[PDB]
């Protein structure tokens, strides 16, 4: 490969678990809670750090 | 001594079979199996016909699941047609491994 | 103490036995399937069959088979030739029974499973590759397919193109037709004949006539030449020998030895070998050569084998011929025939001085003749050869359709018209 | 591969009953004459 | 009917006998056609000094090319026309020449052999003809990884000792070697008691004994002044010798832990141990189902091409280990399984497993003895090795005392916490660092 | 489990001219000497106590 | 050719106990492992403190 | 097998560890 | 589903005065939860397997 951004950096390859990964077709709405799970972890954190900026 | 009792299980069996929805999906009982190490080897032992079949069936099935659509009433798996085609293969695989285990006692 | 004991049954399978003194007993069922029993469509099947001895069978799973013999320290050898297929089975006195039941499953109850046979396949390549490391095997093989047309011209190793194509009904068919009663001969080196028979009777009764493969013999002169990059070149020059267990044959054998150069001394050179002397004189420093002699049921192959370097190929090759022509011109003095003879006699005896040797010798005889000829008798026959007789045979190579096979840089290897 | 340079060469095939006999055994394995 | 044990006890005992000079006579009778008479001299490579490192091996090329009685090709012609074969083998501890021959041929057999040992017509021409040959053999032995590597092993586990030298000897010692030097060599080491005249088959011991040409004897001391051990211990060293040649297609690795002399109770128990690990090749028919793990793993995972465990037995030294040939990328995995098999063996042996190996042993040790040649070498070598006993029926007994705890405790002496002798002829790029192979011999984890 | 009475039978039947209470090694010996030491010392100590208690 | 190989003189780097070209290392090296393992057991014992 | 005797010295180590360390 | 609804039932108790009414309820819900998880489901599994002839 040449200038395939993704696998060029080794780091950026590690991020291709989001984009290129095998994901089953059929899949209830239930699985979105994984992702949202992370969403919440990131929101609490940003929020926490600002509150702990005045607590 | 099973004449009345065991000739009526088929009645719950039959009930149960169509209760579990996989009937409707176009799938069969053997294709609903938990793919573990024994199933796996059985699987591998399948002829091209049997085996490609199980791939289309599951293809058609996961397609339906993805679209939340049931197959037409006319095209459903009927209990009377229980292809237990994995069973034969699956038994041995186990049979082999039980032996292996046993031979390893002492 | 007790000598062997043959017994032909109603089926026609032979069985022998020698309760020996020593600790180790060895059975060996010799079935009459050689490579010669396959057709254009069936080539390579014995090969795979030979390699598939430890697969699941009706009464014993590949795992039990292997682990079982290991349990007791047993060996299971499955040897074949162009004509026969010896299925050897060694183990300790006490364990014959556990072992025998193994030999019987392997041979009468094979279950070639699509999946099992399939994983073997690749083994054929690995096996072919390791035996094709000795020039002798590819040349010696090339020889047989040049010299024959149809049956014995089939090689022992599966043809490259066939390998993965060996199908389970093929294996099943081959066993069924060839692994039968009339073609079988049990042989024990430390078992009771009385108990042997019983077993034989109980497990070896299957029907199958000969030649459902396409039996028949035929010789055709021809040359197979394989170019290489190797310094050294090997070539074989051979004419229809006399057949198996016949006088002519026997004569050949004696002649073979008058020229025959299988060193009897480490680091030692033959003084006796005419071929070697004659070749040697007209030849360079480094080289080696020897008399080849093959004998089968319906044909033979006699002649020599050479190993020369690029430029010396011809010189050696002709040299060797010329010398064998000498014997055919009549030039051969009594003193050398008797040496020969004694050489032969000594060899055959050492051949049979071991269990393994004896067991082969015996089974071998049971598929040819139908009984065991004792050594002595054997010895007598070889002696009956006339000094002339030898010459006469020899006369036949020089005046018998040529058939050669060589390998290496062939700039300097005579063709048929060259010699 | 074993180098075959010297006088040592002494390989040519010819036995009594057996000729070019190829063994395949569960443990060992080989090619004889 | 007859049962293993029985057979065992019924076997023809070996008769050991002595001439006035110490010529040892042994023989096992069977009243059979062929006979293999042999003279098993025990002055090997390990007596050689740096110069005559290849002395003995040189004599062996001259052994069969003339006696003052039997000049140029008179030896061969004689053997041949009888139909007898004549072989000479040389070891780092044992030289031996034997004849295979019709039993009626003893008369001129034993004469020949005797002749051979003593009178060897060796002219300058034969010396300069052999040199060239030797130098050419050497070149050809460099073409064999297995031979190249096993030499290495010895050299590194014997670094700094007479024993570490090739039996083939130094290149240039062949060139240099003085004609006078083969004499002193022979003269000093072919003197029995060293020698043994052994034989098996159809002969009567009585006649062997008598037949022995009583011509020259041991010109040595009657007292302890001789007792200065010519068999002086050879210092044990755990080092590695790594000779990397990425040019080569495969990789040979010989890994060893020093072991017992020829005679020792621990020395049969070891064997039973290696029975278990076993030996394996691309062409084994059992592969994945073979009962020895290294084999199964190997078979299964295409781990290696071929592997064999060995027990090299010397009077004061012993090389123990296995040897595996494996692709460039699999050197470490096979190291891991192997060493792993060792440790598991000295801590977790199970009676089942040791009982299977046991039985393997018996067979290996009975089947070897099939044939005349075999028996003869066991009888000859057995006498300089183990002294004048023939432990054949004992074996089964000794082999019988084997227990899973016996096997475990004996294996732990030699392998556990011991420092390995490792050599390879690369692709050794992936060959484990000496410290890694070291820590492989103790169990924290892995 | 094990079963190696066969090894011990051999060890104890070995003709080393040793008495059974020592036939088994070095530990047998230390155990012996410890026991013997404690006994003799104890006996000495006891005699001291009696000599001591004999007096008012 | 691969026989004119010698392993180099290690005499400077080895040690007292196993320097004896002509004698056994088995009845020498029992201790040698002790002393090295001793060092380990001590370190690991002080560090533990 | 050797596991009892080894599990018993591993047993002991933990114990003496706790006891002491704690 | 029942476990889930048993779990809902338990959550309810949480905001309840610790008195008879709630006590007695919670206690049977806490046994139900562990039955559902430890004993009921596992058996049901088997049954279903046996009705399918598995
Ligand atoms: C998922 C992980 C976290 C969860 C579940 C969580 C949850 C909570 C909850 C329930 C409270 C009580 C707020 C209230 O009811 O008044 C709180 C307060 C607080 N958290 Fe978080 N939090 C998380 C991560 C963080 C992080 C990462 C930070 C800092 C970077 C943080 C900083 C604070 C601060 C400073 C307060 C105190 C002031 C307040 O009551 O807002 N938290 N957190």
């Amino acid at each position: 490969m040449t200038n395939i951004r993704k696998s060029h950096p080794l780091m950026k390859i590690v991020n291709n678990a989001f984009i290129d990964l095998p994901a089953p077709s059929n899949i209830s709405s239930w699985w979105n809670f994984g992702s949202l799970l992370g969403i919440c972890l990131i929101l609490q954190i940003l929020t926490g750090l600002f509150l702990a900026m005045h607590y | 001594a099973v004449s009345a009792s065991s000739r009526w299980l088929e009645g719950i069996r039959k009930w149960y079979y169509n209760a579990a929805g996989f009937n409707k999906l176009g799938l069969m009982r053997d294709d609903t199996i938990h793919e573990n190490d024994d199933v796996k080897e059985a699987i591998r032992r399948l002829p091209e016909n049997l085996y490609d079949d199980r791939v289309f069936r599951i293809k058609r099935a996961l397609d339906l699941s993805m679209r939340q659509q049931i197959l037409p009433k006319e095209q459903w798996t009927k209990y009377e047609e229980d292809k237990s085609y994995l069973e034969p293969y699956l038994k041995e695989v186990i049979r082999e491994r039980k032996e292996r285990e046993e031979w390893a006692k002492k | 103490p007790q000598d062997l004991e043959f017994t032909r049954l109603p089926n026609g399978l032979v069985i022998a036995s020698l309760e020996n003194y020593a600790p180790a007993s060895r059975i060996g069922l010799f079935i009459k399937a050689g490579s010669r029993y396959e057709n254009s469509n069936n080539l390579g099947t014995s090969h795979l069959l030979r390699l598939a001895s430890s697969l699941t069978t009706k009464g014993a799973s590949s795992f039990k088979i292997t682990r079982g013999i290991e349990a007791v320290g047993g060996k299971l050898s499955v040897t074949s030739t162009r004509e026969n297929m010896a299925y050897t089975v060694e183990c300790l006195r006490d364990d014959v029974d556990i072992l025998m039941e193994f030999l019987l499953n392997v041979t009468t109850a094979p279950e070639f499973r699509r999946w099992e046979v399939a994983a073997l396949q690749p083994q054929l390549r690995i096996d072919k590759a390791v035996a094709l490391q000795n020039p002798q095997a590819h040349v010696i093989e090339n020889l047989h397919a040049a010299a024959y047309r149809n049956a014995l011209a089939n090689s022992l190793y599966c043809p490259d193109y066939r390998i993965g194509k060996v199908t389970p009904v093929e294996l099943h068919d081959y066993v069924q037709n060839h692994f039968t009663s009339a073609r079988m001969a049990l042989i024990g080196l430390g078992v009771s004949h009385p108990v042997l028979k019983q077993v034989a009777e109980q497990f070896l009764n299957i029907r199958g006539g000969l030649g459902l493969s396409g039996a028949k013999a035929k010789y055709h002169g021809g040359e197979i030449r394989e170019q290489n990059g190797d310094s050294l070149v090997h070539a074989a020059l051979v004419a229809e020998s006399a057949a198996i267990g016949s006088a002519e044959a026997n004569a050949f054998s004696v002649l073979q030895h008058v020229l025959g150069a299988g060193p009897h001394v480490k680091r030692g050179s033959n003084a006796t070998s005419s071929l070697y002397q004659a070749v040697a004189k007209g030849v360079h420093q480094p080289f080696d050569v020897s008399a080849f002699n093959a004998s089968y049921s319906d044909s033979g192959l006699f002649g020599f084998y050479t190993i020369s370097q690029a430029a010396s190929a011809g010189d050696v090759i002709k040299a060797a011929y010329n010398q064998v022509k000498t014997i055919a011109q009549g030039n051969l003095s009594n003193p050398d025939v008797q040496a020969a003879k004694n050489k032969l006699k000594a060899g055959y005896l050492m051949s049979v001085e071991s269990s393994e040797g004896f067991l082969d010798e015996v089974g071998s005889q049971a598929l040819a003749a139908g009984s065991y000829t004792p050594p002595s008798t054997v010895l007598q026959q070889i002696d009956a050869v006339a000094d002339a007789d030898v010459i006469n045979a020899a006369k036949k190579f020089v005046s018998g359709r040529k058939s050669m096979a060589a390998s290496g840089n062939l700039g300097h290897t005579p063709f048929i018209d060259e010699l | 591969k074993r180098s075959v340079l010297c006088r040592e060469s002494l390989r040519g095939q010819a036995a009594g009953r057996p000729l070019v006999a190829s063994v395949s055994l569960n443990v060992p394995a080989s090619v004889r004459y | 009917t007859a049962t293993y044990a029985q057979a065992l006890q019924s076997v023809p005992e070996t008769q050991v006998s002595q001439l006035d000079n110490g010529l040892r006579v042994a023989s096992e009778q069977s009243s059979q056609p062929t006979c293999t008479v042999g003279v098993w001299i025990d002055a090997g490579s390990r007596y050689e000094s740096e110069k005559n490192n290849g002395a003995g091996y040189f004599v062996e090329h001259l052994a069969f090319k003339g006696t003052k009685n039997r000049p140029g090709n008179a030896l061969e012609k004689e053997v041949e026309s009888m139909g007898a074969h004549l072989n000479a083998y040389s070891t780092r501890e044992h030289t031996a020449y034997y004849i295979k021959a019709l039993s009626k041929d003893l008369p001129k057999a034993v004469e020949l052999l005797a002749d051979i040992v003593q009178n060897c017509s060796l002219e300058d021409s034969q010396i300069e003809k052999e040199r060239d040959v030797i130098l050419q053999e050497l070149q050809e032995n460099d073409t064999s990884m297995r031979d190249v590597v096993f030499n290495y092993l010895h050299a590194t586990a014997f670094q700094g000792t007479p024993l570490a030298q090739s039996v083939e000897g130094p290149s240039e010692n062949v060139r240099k070697l003085s004609r006078a030097d083969l004499t002193e060599y022979l003269s000093r080491h072919y003197k029995a008691p060293r020698m043994v005249l052994a034989a098996a088959g159809g002969l009567e011991h009585r006649q062997l004994l008598d037949l022995a040409q009583k011509h020259f004897s041991g010109l040595s001391g009657t007292y302890d002044e001789d007792a200065v051990p010519t068999l002086s211990p050879c210092r044990f060293t755990g080092s590695q010798i790594c000779h990397r040649e990425d040019g080569l297609p495969l990789a040979h690795v010989a890994i060893a832990v020093e072991g017992p002399g020829w005679a020792h109770p621990d020395n049969v128990a070891l064997q039973v141990a290696n029975a278990i690990i076993g030996h394996y090749d691309c062409t084994y028919g059992g592969g994945a189902h073979l009962s020895s793990p290294l084999a199964s793993i190997a078979a299964t995972n295409k781990l290696c091409q071929s592997f064999q465990t060995f027990n090299i037995c010397y009077a004061d030294t012993g090389l123990l280990g296995a040897h595996f040939v494996c692709d460039h990328m699999s050197i470490d995995d096979m190291m891991f399984v192997l060493q792993g098999q060792w440790m598991r063996l000295c801590t977790s042996a199970t009676e089942s497993e040791v009982l299977r190996g046991k039985n393997l042993l018996r067979n290996a040790l009975v089947s070897h003895l099939d044939g005349t040649t075999p028996v003869c070498e066991d009888i000859g070598r057995s006498l300089l090795t183990y002294g004048r006993r023939i432990p054949l029926a004992e074996w089964e007994s000794r082999i019988a005392e084997v227990d899973a705890r016996v096997v475990r405790e004996v294996c732990s002496k030699y392998f556990y916490d011991q420092c390995p002798a490792v050599a390879g002829f690369g692709p050794i790029e992936q060959l484990p660092d000496y410290n890694r192979i070291r820590s492989g011999m103790f169990w924290l984890r892995f | 489990f094990e079963n190696r009475v066969a090894e011990k039978q051999k060890l104890f039947q070995e003709d080393n001219g040793l008495p059974v209470h020592l036939k088994g090694g070095a530990t047998d010996n230390i155990l012996y000497r410890v026991t013997m030491t404690l006994c003799l010392g104890g006996t000495l100590y006891s005699l001291y106590c009696l000599g001591w208690a004999s007096f008012p | 050719s691969h026989t004119d190989i010698k392993v180099p003189d290690f005499s400077d780097y080895r040690r007292p106990e196993v320097l004896d070209s002509t004698k056994s290392s088995k009845e020498s090296s029992e201790a040698r492992k002790g002393f090295s393992y001793l060092v380990t057991a001590t370190t690991t014992v002080g560090v533990a403190y | 097998r050797n596991w009892v005797p080894t599990a018993q010295l591993w047993g002991a180590v933990g114990a003496v560890g706790l006891v002491s360390a704690t | 589903w029942a476990l889930v609804a048993d779990l809902l039932t338990l959550t309810w108790i949480g905001g309840q005065p610790v008195e008879h009414p709630y006590i007695t309820i919670g206690q049977l819900a806490s046994v139900l939860y562990f039955l559902l998880i430890l004993v009921l489901m596992p058996t049901a599994g088997t049954i279903e397997n046996k009705l399918l002839k598995w």
